[PDB]
RNA sequence: GGCACCACCAGGAGUGGAGCCUGCGGCUUAAUUUGACUCAACACGGGGAAACUCACCAGGUCCAGACACAAUAAGGAUUGACAGAUUGAGAGCUCUUUCUUGAUUUUGUGGGUGGUGGUGCAUGGCCGUUCUUAGUUGGUGGAGUGAUUUGUCUGCUUAAUUGCGAUAACGAACGAGACCUUAACCUACUAAAUAGUGCUGCUAGCAUUUGCUGGUAUAGUCACUUCUUAGAGGGACUAUCGAUUUCAAGUCGAUGGAAGUUUGAGGCAAUAACAGGUCUGUGAUGCCCUUAGACGUUCUGGGCCGCACGCGCGCUACACUGACGGAGCCAGCGAGUAUAAGCCUUGGCCGAGAGGUCUGGGAAAUCUUGUGAAACUCCGUCGUGCUGGGGAUAGAGCAUUGUAAUUGUUGCUCUUCAACGAGGAAUUCCUAGUAAGCGCAAGUCAUCAGCUUGCGUUGAUUACGUCCCUGCCCUUUGUACACACCG
C-alpha cells in the first residue's frame, strides 16, 4: 500500500469551481513531482424536463424546457494514498463532490 | 392509545424533545417510537392542542418541537426526577 | 444507497428545495432570506441568512439546537454530521425576501398599504438598490380585488441580466377576508456585484483623451 | 389609499419609518443533568 | 436587415470625437484599438462598434460627417 | 397609411369524402363525475380511467370528532373478539354467545377537524390573450388657465418608435436591440486505458513481392490529438469591390469565407388590462354547505369506453414513383437498479411466432448500443383485377402484464377480407436542410402511444412580392360612450 494509480472523479453542475478544483489539483501535482493524467472532459449530460406552462388546461399549448447540466471529470494520479487524500482537502469546494477509487 | 404505548411516545418527545413523523396513517412503525405511526400523530396532536408542542407541517412531514411549558408537564405527569436534550444548553457557535 | 450521478445531483437539489421551504414556514417572522448548504468532510455546514439572528439563536441558543434536531430526525443524519449556523444578512435593504416578510408583518398589523408600501420603497433605495418595484394584489374591505404597482428608480425587464442583478420574493398574506399577494422586485447595483458582471451589457464607458501634449522637434534624451 | 390624503401621510409617514429604520439598522451593525441517565440509574 | 442600433451608433461616434488620430480605415486595427479604449461587456458589441466606426472613418475621408 | 404564410399572390402537402383512433356536443344511463365553447374550448386539464387514480353510481366499514366542561364510571367509562346466524365478504357490521383490556376512553354542550363539496363573478399565485405586435415614460425648454400637448414627426429605411433626416425642441429611460442557451469553423492551445488512429508485440485468412482485409492488445508500463469529448480563446463586423439612394440611413449584386436571410434556432421580454381559465396542483385561500345514516376516509362491484346522430385534432389507405420475398444496410436526441419490492438488458439455449429459460455487463463516453430504425437501394414474384392495393369486422387458438383482462389491456398464429377506385361547398400549415414523407428516444407507464415533447434519415416545388381578402397597429375624424357598444 504505497504509490498507486489513483482515480479522482469530479462531478458538479457549475464549471467555474470544477475547473478551479481541477486546475488547483493539477497545480499541486506539478510542483510535487507526481505524474498525472488529465483532466478528462467527460461528455456533459443535459438533464432536460419539459412540462406544460398552464397549471390548469386552458390557453395556448405552451411548454417550459428546464435544464440541468452535469459535468464530470476524472483525473488519474500516481502517488501514495496518503498524499492524494490530503490534496482533496486542499481543494475542497462545496459545489463539486469527489470520489476516489483505486 | 394503550397507556404503555402512550408512554414510549412521551420519552421520545422528551430527551430529544423534537419529533418528526411522516404523514402516513397506516405505517406500522414510525422508525423511532416502537408503536403505530398514527398513534404518534394523534398523541402529539393533543399535546399541540393543549399548548405543549409547536407543530409545523412542510412537504407531507410533521415537525414537532417541545415547548418550555411542556417540559414541566412531563416533569409531573411522568413522575420523573426533577432533573431533555435540545434544552441542555449546548450553546450555539459564532 | 447506490444512487446514480443524474439521480444524486437532483437529490441534493430536492433536499435543498424542501429544506429551504421548511425555514420559510418556521422562521417567517425573523425575515428569513435564504440558506446555503456547504458540504464538507465529516460535516454538513448549513448557513441561514435572516434579518434577526436572535429569534433563531434565542435563550442560550435553544431554538437553533432544537431546530437542527428536527433535521437529523427527518433525514436520517448522524447527530454529528450536520452543523447549522445563523448569519446576519449584511444589507437587509437589498434582500427582497426580508423586505417581503417585513411588509407582511406590517400588513397583518393593520397598517395602511400606502404607508407600508412606501416603507419598503425607501428602505430598498436607502440600502443602495438601483431600482425597486412593489406590487400588492388581493382584497381589502372591498369585494372587488385590485393590484397596485409602486416603482422607483431604474429597472430592467428583459434578457439575462434580470437573472443576474435582480432577486424577487413573492409571499401570500393571510387576511381575514382572503389572501394578499405581494411581489418585491429589487435590482441591485451592478457596480457592487462581486461574482458576476459588474455592469449592464450595453453600458459603454469611453476613456478620456490623453492627448494635448507639446511635441518638441527632435532631441535625444540619454540615460 | 384612494384619497389625496392618507397617501400624503403615507409618504411622509412611510419615509420616516425607513429613515428611523436605516439609522437604527445601521447602528445595529456598527456596534456588532441530562435525561437518559435518570432512565438508567435504576440499579 | 442590418440596421445598427443607437447603442452602437452613438458610442462609435464618441470614439471618433475622442480618438480620431489613433483610428484608421482598417477594421482589424480598429477592433484591437477599441478593446483598450472602451470597456465593452461583450465581444460581439466590440466588433460591431469598431465596424461602424470604420464605416464612419471611411466616410470622413470623403467629406464631413454629421454628429462628429 | 403600415405590418403579418396564426393574411393574400406562386406553389407544395393537405383536411373536409372512406374505415378506424381520440376529444366535444347530443342521446342513453344507476352512474355514464367534471372544467373549457371563435381566434385564445373540442390527442386540452400533462385527462393514454380494468382496481387505485375517482370526483359518479349500488352497497358495506372506520373516526383518524383534538380540547375545556358536564354526565357515566372501578361494584368497571370503554376496546378488541373464536363458534353459529347474517353478509358479496375469514367486515365482532350486526345478531345469539360470555371472554378479554382497563380510565387511553362512552353520551350531551361548546369547540374542532376533514372535504376532486359551491363560489375562479369573493381572492393569492400561476398561466393564456391583446402581443411578441412595437409600443410606453419622465427631466428641462416651447404652447395652453386648465385637463393636456410637443418631444413620440412629412419623407426614406428597418424585423423593430430602428435608424437617417425634417424639426420648439434638446438631451434621455423601459421595451426593441444589446443579453443568455444551442448548432455550424479552428490540422492554433489544454489534455484524455470510460474516445479514436498509426505503429508495434502476438496473431489469423487470400495472391505470394515487401502486398490486401482482419482478430487480439486495461502493460507495447508505445507515439499522436485529425476524427470524439469540453475550457480558455480566436473567428463575421455586411469585410472588400460594383451599382442605386436626399449620396444619408440603407438595399441589391458579386469576391473572399464555415458562416453575409438579425449567421440558423430558441430563452427572457415594457406601461397598463380581461370578471379569459384554474379554489379538480397545493397542509394557497375568504365566505357558504356538510361534518358520524358524512359530501371526510376506506372496502366490494360497476361507470367515466356506454350509441338512431352533428363537430374537431389525427392514423391508415385508395396503388405499378406500388405491394409483397429475399438481399444491401446508414443516424441523432436520450434513459437505465440492491434485500429491492425490483431498472436497461447483450450472450447462450428452447419456441413458427409472441414469448420462455440460464448466466453475465452496466448506477453507466465503459454495458444495453454502432440502439445494424424506417423510409431507402438491388435482384425477383405480381401485371391494372377491389388484384398479391386496403385491412376494418369477426371465429377459433397461443403468450405476456397485472390481485383481477368479462365490456376482447397488449402481443402472436390461422381464417373472414368491409367502405375506400384521390373526395362538394368550404377550410389548415408552410419559404431551405424548410414543407413533406420516414422512423427512433423521452413523458405518461404493472400492461397499453393511432398523443405530445424532442431527435435524427431522404429531401423538394414556388415567392423573396403586395394590401386584393382577413387580422392587427398608427394617423385623421365623429361621438349623446367613460361600468367605456356586453355602451
Ligand atoms: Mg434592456
Ligand atoms: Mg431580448
Ligand atoms: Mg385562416
Ligand atoms: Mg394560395
Ligand atoms: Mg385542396
Ligand atoms: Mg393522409
Ligand atoms: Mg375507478
Ligand atoms: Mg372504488
Ligand atoms: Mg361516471
Ligand atoms: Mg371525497
Ligand atoms: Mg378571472
Ligand atoms: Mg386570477
Ligand atoms: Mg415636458
Ligand atoms: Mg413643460
Ligand atoms: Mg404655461
Ligand atoms: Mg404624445
Ligand atoms: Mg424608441
Ligand atoms: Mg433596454
Ligand atoms: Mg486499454
Ligand atoms: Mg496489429
Ligand atoms: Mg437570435
Ligand atoms: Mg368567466
Ligand atoms: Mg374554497
Ligand atoms: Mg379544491
Ligand atoms: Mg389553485
Ligand atoms: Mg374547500
Ligand atoms: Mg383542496
Ligand atoms: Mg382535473
Ligand atoms: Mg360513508
Ligand atoms: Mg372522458
Ligand atoms: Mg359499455
Ligand atoms: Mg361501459
Ligand atoms: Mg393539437
Ligand atoms: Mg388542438
Ligand atoms: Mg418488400
Ligand atoms: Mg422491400
Ligand atoms: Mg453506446
Ligand atoms: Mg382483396
Ligand atoms: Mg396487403
Ligand atoms: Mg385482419
Ligand atoms: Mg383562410
Ligand atoms: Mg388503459
Ligand atoms: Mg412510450
Ligand atoms: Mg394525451
Ligand atoms: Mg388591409
Ligand atoms: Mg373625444
Amino acid at each position: 500500500q504505497q504509490i498507486h494509480k489513483i482515480r479522482i472523479t469530479l462531478t458538479s453542475t457549475k464549471v467555474k469551481q470544477l475547473e478551479n478544483v481541477s486546475a488547483n489539483i493539477i497545480r499541486n501535482a506539478a510542483q510535487y513531482n507526481i505524474v498525472k493524467k488529465g483532466p478528462v472532459r467527460m461528455p456533459t449530460k443535459v438533464l432536460k424536463i419539459t412540462t406544460r406552462k398552464t397549471p390548469n388546461g386552458e390557453g395556448s399549448k405552451t411548454w417550459d424546457a428546464y435544464e440541468m447540466r452535469i459535468h464530470k471529470r476524472v483525473i488519474d494520479l500516481q502517488a501514495p494514498a496518503s498524499t492524494v487524500k490530503r490534496i482533496t482537502q486542499i481543494t475542497i469546494e462545496p459545489g463539486v463532490d469527489v470520489e476516489v477509487t483505486i | 392509545i394503550p397507556k404503555e404505548d402512550r408512554k414510549k411516545i412521551h420519552q421520545y418527545l422528551f430527551q430529544e424533545g423534537v419529533v418528526v413523523a411522516k404523514k402516513d396513517f397506516n405505517q406500522p412503525k414510525h422508525d423511532e417510537i416502537d408503536t403505530r405511526n398514527l398513534f404518534v400523530i394523534k398523541a402529539l396532536q393533543s399535546l399541540t392542542s393543549k399548548g405543549y408542542v409547536k407543530t409545523q407541517f412542510s412537504w407531507q412531514y410533521y415537525y414537532y418541537t417541545l415547548t418550555d411549558e411542556g417540559v414541566e408537564f412531563l416533569r409531573t405527569e411522568l413522575n420523573i426526577p426533577e432533573g431533555p436534550l435540545t434544552r441542555l444548553k449546548n450553546a450555539p457557535a459564532e | 444507497a447506490i444512487l446514480s450521478k443524474k439521480k444524486k445531483l437532483v437529490a441534493d437539489g430536492v433536499f435543498y428545495a424542501e429544506l429551504n421551504e421548511f425555514f420559510t414556514r418556521e422562521l417567517a417572522e425573523q425575515g428569513y432570506a435564504g440558506v446555503e448548504v456547504r458540504k464538507t468532510p465529516s460535516k454538513l455546514e448549513v448557513i441561514v441568512k435572516a434579518s434577526n439572528t436572535q429569534g433563531v439563536l434565542g435563550e442560550q441558543g435553544r431554538r437553533i439546537h432544537e431546530l437542527t434536531s428536527l433535521i437529523v430526525k427527518r433525514f436520517k443524519l448522524s447527530p454529528e454530521g450536520i452543523a447549522i449556523y445563523a448569519e446576519r444578512v449584511e444589507e437587509r435593504g437589498l434582500s427582497a425576501a426580508v423586505q417581503a416578510e417585513a411588509l407582511k408583518a406590517k400588513l397583518l398589523s393593520g397598517l395602511p398599504i400606502r404607508r407600508a408600501a412606501y416603507g419598503v420603497l425607501r428602505f430598498a433605495m436607502g440600502a443602495g438598490a438601483k431600482g425597486v418595484e412593489v406590487v400588492i394584489s388581493g382584497k381589502l374591505r372591498a369585494a372587488r380585488a385590485k393590484s397596485q404597482k409602486y416603482a422607483d428608480g431604474f429597472m430592467i425587464h428583459s434578457g439575462q441580466p434580470t437573472r443576474d442583478f435582480i432577486d424577487i420574493a413573492i409571499r401570500h398574506v393571510l387576511m381575514r377576508q382572503g389572501v394578499l399577494g405581494i411581489k418585491v422586485k429589487i435590482m441591485k447595483d451592478p457596480a457592487a456585484n462581486r461574482f458576476g458582471p459588474r455592469a449592464l451589457p450595453d453600458a459603454v464607458k469611453i476613456a478620456e483623451a490623453k492627448d494635448e501634449d507639446e511635441v518638441i522637434p527632435a532631441p535625444t534624451v540619454k540615460s | 389609499g384612494q384619497s389625496d390624503k392618507r397617501e400624503l401621510e403615507g409618504e411622509v409617514e412611510g419615509t420616516e419609518d425607513a429613515e428611523a429604520e436605516l439609522e437604527a439598522e445601521a447602528e445595529e451593525n456598527d456596534e456588532s443533568y441530562l435525561a437518559e441517565l435518570e432512565l438508567s440509574k435504576q440499579e | 436587415g442590418r440596421v445598427r442600433t443607437k447603442t452602437v451608433k452613438r458610442a462609435s461616434k464618441v470614439l471618433i470625437e475622442r480618438f480620431y488620430p489613433k483610428l484608421t480605415l482598417d477594421f482589424e486595427t480598429n477592433k484591437r484599438l477599441t478593446s483598450e479604449i472602451a470597456v465593452i461587456q461583450s465581444k460581439r458589441l466590440r466588433n460591431k462598434i469598431a465596424g461602424y466606426t470604420t464605416h464612419l472613418m471611411k466616410r470622413i475621408q470623403k467629406g464631413p460627417v454629421r454628429g462628429i
